[PDB]
């Protein structure tokens, strides 16, 4: 009965409990934000090839 | 309508300040399930408050009802207060 002087909770035990959820990367942050931004330039520059401002405001020719 | 909603996403904290491992190992891990979950939920609010180019698809469901109740058999510019002050001209007279 050797093995019930060893530590009874597994190496795999320890591996999911300090480990337990996957740690967000730093670059998520930037790459979600910046492709929702990428929308904000879109529709709101003025210089953008899709901008919202001639069919909000329309025009008065 | 949209910037109103997308001036309070502006007032939402960094939670990304505290995605260190000292933060991480710190924390009970069901409330750090919780900050993983309340961060991804803010890449869902702020991705759809951005898409502005779904804001002309949603005018089109407020424009057919509402040029509806303009071809009125009455008038286009008829509404409940013309029309109740013009029945006490019409009832309020002789027959």
């Amino acid at each position: 009965d050797r093995v019930l002087s060893l530590p009874a909770v597994s190496k795999n035990q320890v591996l999911e409990n300090v480990f337990h959820t996957a740690p967000k990367a730093p670059v998520e942050h930037l790459e979600k934000m910046v492709s929702a931004n990428s929308k904000v330039y879109d529709a709101l520059n003025l210089q953008s090839k899709r901008v919202l401002i001639w069919q909000v405001k329309p025009a008065l020719f | 309508l949209s910037n109103e909603r997308y001036q309070l996403l502006s007032q939402w904290p960094d939670f990304t300040t505290m995605y260190g491992k000292d933060f991480y190992y710190r924390a009970h891990p069901e409330d750090l399930k919780k900050f993983y979950d309340a961060a991804d939920e803010y890449y869902k609010l702020y991705e759809t408050v951005t898409e502005f180019d779904s804001l002309s698809a949603l005018a089109s469901q407020v424009v057919p009802n509402y040029a509806a109740r303009r071809r009125s058999t009455v008038h286009p510019a008829i509404g409940s207060t013309v029309a109740d002050g013009a029945f006490t001209n019409f009832l309020l007279s002789k027959q």
